[PDB]
């Protein structure tokens, strides 16, 4: 019926970039620049937050089959953001794209587009949704942050720093593969339950169950505290190694 | 795996004609290889590649994988034109939108003059459509594009609705920009004549109940050529637009600008007076001229007329 | 685009309706006869009918109806169109000249309406206060006759009893009053209502419901000395008026079904019913007389007459004389005696009218070497089918071959000097059995028979339960001579087995000339038929021999000879079979996307398919590669009764509601989509029936050719009875023509003031399309009929193009010169 999107972060260490000799750091570095390329890219263009993270799944998807030395990023995340457009009903044309990408890229990185940077693009549609397997629809955090924030009530302006500061988290989760190993669910929670832990909230006392101490079960069946933790390392680490600190 | 699509050949269909012309391709008949099933293939043709793989079909492909319902067509797989290896660039092939084959379309059965539908008949058919209807809107999906064309009907009775290209989601606490100009004249609702920019899922009932009310005829309701003449016609039966039935009349862009020749008054049910009452006042409901006083698909499932229709006969 | 030009070479023969009474003079009796789209008048003699005047409408006759106002020197007549054209029509004479007069007009169509089943019903109040229309379901329409309305302006009245079988208004009633048998799930009613001109609605009748015959059909009014109604069923005969009732049953009816009625004597006294087996009845009223003076009616009385053609209209005439409108025979002029004649019967034909009757299937042949050409035509239907030999003279010369049975198909077969035809025979189930054929017909009256023994369905284990009573086709093929039509040979078909499809060819490199059916096993528990045959026979000294059978999964309702191959649709399936050097049929290739593969044609390596919908499509076969190609489609929905090829790139076709079209591959050819659009470049509402097209042309070639503007010849014939002709234009003759006829469209007076432009307007009950690429030939012929300063009136300001003279202005004398070579294609 549908595809299994998830892989377990062991499984990475085998993508096609790493089994053409490039090592776990450069990929990662890689996979952000991607990303961030899309986001800003996008940003520049005025896309709604939703087609940005369907671009930047896309993107992350493809290069579990792919290659980063045989298929250059930065085309490959215009792509993913042009066919992440015509998904999500934000529509561009690619040469607009095209444009933008001119306008953030230095030379050598502009490169990757070769002499025709638009027909290199919309080359790559076929074999980007060959690769996605045509399952375009995708679900994201945000959707989640507000549907749970929704069924907590108390301080208005406690809950509100909670909810921003997770959305800066799951904007901050694009740039990993966490995409690849969680359902956006459980990313919705973890970003909860870090913020919680970074404003010293205890998000129990605002739930339905306020003596029920793991809240998230009430969202989200079947999560151990684990895979949060887990996940909370993950975001921080990105953190801990950029000069930028927590929100707060 | 049953999963991986557009990678199967079209080599496994033995295509047996051209069923009709499609939006973004051409449609055919196919017989397939291993199992002997007939199915539908829709041709995507990117060739022309002015914006790439066409929304039309993106929107297909997006919305009828999530949508499983015994009245949506069901899209059983996407596969290629015979892929030269070797280079990624070079490939042009086209894709194609496999779905099962339905006998016949409501406008074909109509047209040809070759039908003839009972009050049961009527009923069968309505109900199977507007549950479909309410899987899509309850999944916040607009099939914008209702017509007798696009509703597909198997000899077994089964109706199925199809061309889901035109389709967006609509979320219910706002709206966006919406295109508007979205349904085909015969079967489109009167706010967006007016140019409502924000259509409600009701604008589908609309056409359902021009539907409802062909089925009775035989013949389209409301049939024009221009806009202000289809307003018009619709002035005539339902009563012209004006506050003392839609309030937000006065909201919408051309409501100053497209005046009918009279302030009609409503005689929906004299010139239907024909029509089983239990139909006439679904039909009432339906074709109510101010989208928010006009009935849900659930309202008419739970209707004297198809609430208590067994689909099971 | 595509230029085309359609004439009739034969008017309408079939009687649709016939009504009495005095239309051109208070004094005289005039008999109105109502062919499709043509009115005939007649004036009734001791001598016989006198023609008068004949006048064409811009429609097909739905209602024609005569009546009196107070006030009126002479009767008035109503008609009403099949595409609701209502109009009020006078006969007046100055002297020599003869003009109907156009007295009220007005088209009475809803825009929201259910047609109902039974058709179209008019009627008119005995005091002629109203017109009543019974258009759609659910709906009665009132046309109130008050001096003023002049446009015809109605209202609709809403009607509870939504499936109505027949009305009428009664007489004797002291309101107008509509008496109407009515269907609903417990069964049929009779019912009465009084209609209130003032009040726009319906009020409480005179009398009560009572429920009726399962199959009542007809509603008879019953003039003032009796009042009433009698209701004319299957089985019985019933009076309804207030409390009487009367019910007569006689076992002489339950044979055949009544289907029409007429007044023989104003008191009423005396009525004449008539049935499909063509029998002809008395309905005697016998009364009895009161102590109050008032006579009451004592019982009903049937008595058989004789035998006339099946009727579908009657009427009384003068003396004895009735006239017999049939639409499925000949249109006849009997006489009732008092006394019967040595055989039992009191009905002596006096005139048999000509009737070319439904035109199953025809072609064309050179009899007689003149390269002329006449037009054979398998006409009529059950006794009254015949062959008809159909040959140019001016006026046609026909020669007429009783069959007695239903002909289906027709070939001709020139090594054998004979035409094969197939025919169908009714047989009745009997007491043995077994069945019994009510009529000796030609399946009978051949010199030598045969019947098939294939044992291919003998497989059975599947039941067919019998009934006596219960009626049964039985399909023959016919060997018929061609200088003589003597009945050569008959073959009889499998049980339950329909032939229809017939083709006489030579296959492969067999020397040997066959003919050859297509067949279906047709049993009432089908939808559609599942077996079916292909039998290859050889027509040699006398005798007809089965020479091979294929069985097929379907019906094989079209056949074509395809460059030695045979060329066969089985349902779905349109197949190419190969015929061996073991003189058997071989599959070479099929093609599968069609609902239902009714029509066939060929030229070359192409193919036209006809489908019970979605039209047609252009075929292909790719010797190549052994199998077929879709070259074309046309998309647009229809339902087809015949199809035909004109050139490579134009196809004819006709619909099941009564319009002619015609398709174009889109010779673009920038994409493949363009290819397969066959684009529909010509609509044309004929107003006939078409079931066969036909290449051939009658008129005598005399060997050496002279050139008329018009190319190509297609003839087509028609249920009502009508042989067409449509041929191609080039652009600019069909420019001039088409010019012409908007000029001729203001010049010309309609009858009805029918607008020409809607009446050739393309039309089903969902559709209405302005005709194209059509010339209405009829139109253009009548330049020839129009008075000297019309003639200049419709020639002024005129020029043209692609000729010598490049816009070249015209003389009235100069256009009659154009249009008489026209009138020489036929
Ligand atoms: C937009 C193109 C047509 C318009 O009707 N839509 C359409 N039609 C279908 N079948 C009905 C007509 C079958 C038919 C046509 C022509 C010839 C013969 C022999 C048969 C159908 N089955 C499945 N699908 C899927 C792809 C949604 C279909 N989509």
């Amino acid at each position: 019926t549908k595809p299994c999107w998830y892989w377990d972060k062991k499984d990475l260490a085998h993508t096609p970039s790493q089994l053409e000799g490039l090592d776990p750091a450069t990929e990662a570095r890689y996979r952000r620049e991607g990303a961030r390329f899309i986001f800003d890219v996008g940003t520049r263009l005025g896309l709604h937050y939703d087609t940005l993270a369907t671009g930047i799944i896309y993107f992350h998807r493809f290069y579990m089959f792919h290659s980063f030395k045989q298929f250059p990023r930065y085309v490959t995340g215009a792509c993913c953001l042009f066919l992440a457009g015509k998904v999500e009903e934000t529509p561009k044309k690619c040469k607009d794209i095209i444009k933008t990408a001119r306008s953030l890229l230095n030379d050598v990185q502009f490169g990757q587009f070769g002499d025709d940077p638009k027909e290199e693009v919309m080359v790559l549609e076929r074999i980007l949704l060959q690769t996605i397997k045509f399952d375009l629809q995708v679900e994201h955090p945000y959707q989640f942050l507000l549907k749970y924030a929704k069924q907590l009530k108390g301080d208005k302006n406690k809950i509100q720093k909670l909810v921003q500061m997770a959305w800066t988290f799951v904007n901050d989760s694009l740039c990993t593969t966490l995409s690849l190993q969680w359902e956006p669910e459980i990313i919705a929670v973890a970003v909860m339950y870090l913020a919680g832990r970074l404003c010293k909230f205890e998000i129990q006392e605002w739930t339905s169950k306020p003596m029920y101490r793991r809240w998230w079960e009430q969202f989200v069946q079947d999560v151990p505290v684990d895979v949060l933790e887990d996940i909370c390392h993950q975001i921080l680490d990105l953190y801990s190694q950029g000069k930028q600190q927590m929100p707060h | 795996t049953e999963s991986d699509w557009g990678k199967r050949c079209v080599d496994k269909f033995d295509i047996i004609g051209i069923i009709g012309e499609g939006t973004y391709g051409q449609v055919y008949k196919a017989k397939d290889k291993d199992t002997g099933e007939l199915v539908a293939l829709k041709k995507v043709r990117l060739d022309n590649e002015k914006e790439g793989f066409p929304i039309t079909a993106i929107r297909e492909i997006k919305i009828l994988r999530q949508l499983i319902h015994r009245s949506v067509v069901n899209m059983k797989e996407i596969v290629t034109d015979k892929q030269d290896a070797l280079d990624f660039k070079k490939d042009k092939g086209a894709f194609y939108l496999v779905f099962e084959y339905m006998d016949h379309d409501l406008m074909g059965l109509l047209e040809s003059g070759l039908v003839h539908f009972s009050e049961d008949h009527i009923k069968s058919f309505m109900k199977q459509l507007m549950e479909g209807l309410e899987y899509c809107h309850k999944k916040n999906f607009l099939h914008r594009d209702i017509k007798c064309s696009n509703i597909l009907l198997n000899n077994s009775g089964q109706i199925k609705l199809a061309d889901f290209g035109l389709a967006r989601l609509y979320n219910s606490e706002e709206s966006r920009p919406y295109t508007n100009k979205v349904i085909t004249l015969w079967y489109r609702p009167p706010e967006l004549l007016l140019g409502e920019e924000r259509y409600t899922p009701a604008i589908d009932v609309w056409s359902c109940g021009c539907i409802l009310g062909e089925l009775f005829t035989k013949k389209p309701i409301f049939q024009a050529n221009l806009e202000l003449a289809q307003l018009e016609l619709i002035s005539r039966l339902c009563g012209s637009p004006c506050p003392a039935v839609w309030p937000d009349v006065i909201r919408l862009p051309y409501f100053n600008t497209m005046k009918p020749k009279k302030q009609y008054r409503r005689r929906l049910r004299e010139e239907f007076s024909f029509i089983p009452s239990a139909a006439l006042d679904l039909l009432d409901h339906m074709l109510t001229l101010d989208p928010s006083k006009r009935c849900t698909a659930e309202q008419t499932l739970q209707s004297d007329f198809l609430k208590d229709v067994e689909l099971s006969k | 685009m595509s230029y085309n030009y359609v004439v009739t070479a034969q008017k309408p023969t079939a009687v649709n309706g016939c009504v009495t009474g005095h239309f051109t003079s208070a004094e005289d009796l005039n008999l109105l006869i109502a062919k499709n789209t043509r009115l005939e008048i007649y004036v009734v003699t001791a001598e016989g009918l006198r023609p008068v005047k004949e006048v064409g409408m811009y429609g097909k006759i739905a209602v024609m109806e005569l009546f009196r106002p107070k006030g009126e020197s002479k009767d008035l007549l109503f008609i009403l169109t099949a595409k609701y054209n209502a109009c009020i029509l006078e006969y007046k004479q100055s002297g020599e000249s003869i003009d109907i007069i156009t007295r009220a007009h007005g088209n009475v169509q809803d825009r929201i309406g259910r047609p109902s089943e039974t058709g179209i019903i008019g009627i008119i109040d005995p005091e002629c206060r109203m017109i009543g229309l019974r258009l759609y379901d659910g709906l009665f329409k009132v046309i109130p006759l008050d001096r003023d309305n002049k446009e015809l302006k109605a209202f609709n009245i809403r009607l509870e009893e939504l499936h109505v079988i027949d009305v009428k208004f009664l007489y004797g009633c002291q309101a107008p009053t509509i008496c109407f048998v009515y269907q609903d799930p417990q069964g049929r009613h009779v019912k009465t209502y009084e209609v209130s001109l003032r009040e726009k609605e319906f009020n409480k009748g005179p009398w009560k419901q009572e429920n009726v015959e399962a199959e009542a059909s007809m509603v008879i009014a019953v003039p003032e000395p009796f009042g009433g109604a009698i209701i004319i069923g299957q089985e019985s005969i019933t009076y309804h008026n207030g409390d009487k009732y009367l019910a007569i049953a006689p076992p002489i009816i339950k044979q055949s079904t009544i289907v029409c009625h007429n007044r023989v004597d104003p008191n009423g006294s005396r009525y004449l019913l008539g049935d499909m087996e063509g029998r002809l009845f008395m309905l005697l009223l016998e009364k009895e007389e009161q102590m109050d003076g008032t006579v009451t009616l004592k019982d009903l009385r049937v008595e058989l007459l004789g035998e006339t053609s099946i009727a579908e209209c009657l009427t009384y005439l003068d003396n004895g004389v009735v006239f017999v409108g049939s639409r499925l025979g000949d249109s006849q002029l009997v006489k009732l005696n008092v006394d019967s004649n040595e055989q039992g019967s009191y009905v002596v034909a006096m005139e048999t009218f000509t009737n070319l009757g439904p035109i199953v299937d025809m072609c064309v042949v050179d009899l007689e070497r003149q390269g002329q050409g006449q037009l054979v035509t398998c006409s009529g239907a059950f006794k009254e089918g015949s062959l008809r030999i159909i040959r140019n003279g001016q006026k046609l010369h026909i020669r007429t071959v009783p069959l007695y049975e239903s002909p289906r198909k027709i070939c001709y077969q020139e090594v054998s000097q004979c035409f094969g035809v197939l025919s169908s025979r009714i047989e009745v189930q009997d007491t043995s059995g077994g069945t019994t054929a009510l009529r000796p017909s030609a399946s009978t009256q051949a010199l030598s028979s045969s019947v098939s023994s294939s044992k291919l369905f003998s497989s059975s284990t599947a039941p067919h339960e019998t009934s006596f009573g219960e009626e049964v086709e039985v399909h023959n093929l016919l060997i018929i001579d061609q200088h003589t039509f003597e009945v050569l040979h008959a073959h009889q078909f499998l049980q339950n087995e329909y032939a229809l499809s017939l083709v006489s060819c030579k296959l492969g490199k067999d020397p040997n000339t066959y003919f050859i059916v297509g067949t279906a096993m047709v049993y009432p528990e089908e939808a559609e038929p599942k077996q079916g045959r292909i039998v290859v026979f050889q027509y040699s000294d006398g005798k007809l021999q089965t020479v091979a059978e294929k069985e097929v999964k379907g019906a094989v309702y079209s056949m074509v000879e395809f460059n030695g191959k045979l060329l066969a649709s089985i349902n779905s399936t349109v197949r190419l079979y190969e015929w061996t050097t073991e003189k058997e049929l071989r599959t070479e290739c099929n093609h599968y996307n069609n609902i239902m593969a009714l029509y066939l044609k060929t030229k070359g390596d192409f193919i036209l398919v006809g489908d019970l919908m979605r039209s047609v499509l252009l075929l292909a076969y790719k010797p190549m590669e052994g199998n077929f190609e879709e070259i074309a489609r046309d998309f647009n929905p229809n339902w087809m009764s015949a199809v035909e090829i004109l050139d490579d790139d134009n196809f004819l076709g006709a619909e099941n509601a009564f319009n002619l079209f015609v398709c174009q591959k889109d010779s673009a050819a920038t994409t493949d989509e363009e290819r397969q659009h066959l684009q529909e470049v010509g609509l044309f509402h004929l107003g006939e029936f078409v079931n066969v097209f036909c290449h051939g042309s009658l008129v005598m070639q005399n060997l050496g050719e002279t050139s008329t503007p018009t190319q190509g010849s297609v003839l087509f014939g028609t249920v009502n009875g009508m042989i067409g002709l449509v041929t191609s234009l080039s652009e600019s003759w069909y420019n001039l023509l088409l010019d012409m006829q908007n000029r001729l469209n203001k010049v010309i007076k309609s009858v009805g003031k029918i607008e020409h432009s809607f009446w050739r307007s393309f039309h089903t009950e969902r559709k209405t399309e302005p005709a194209t690429g059509f010339i209405d030939g009829d139109l253009i012929e009548s330049f020839l009929d129009i008075s000297r300063p019309k003639m200049q009136e419709v020639v002024a300001n005129l020029q043209y193009d692609d000729g010598s003279g490049m816009k070249r202005e015209a003389t009235a004398d100069d256009l009659i010169k154009v249009v008489e070579e026209l009138t020489r294609i036929h």
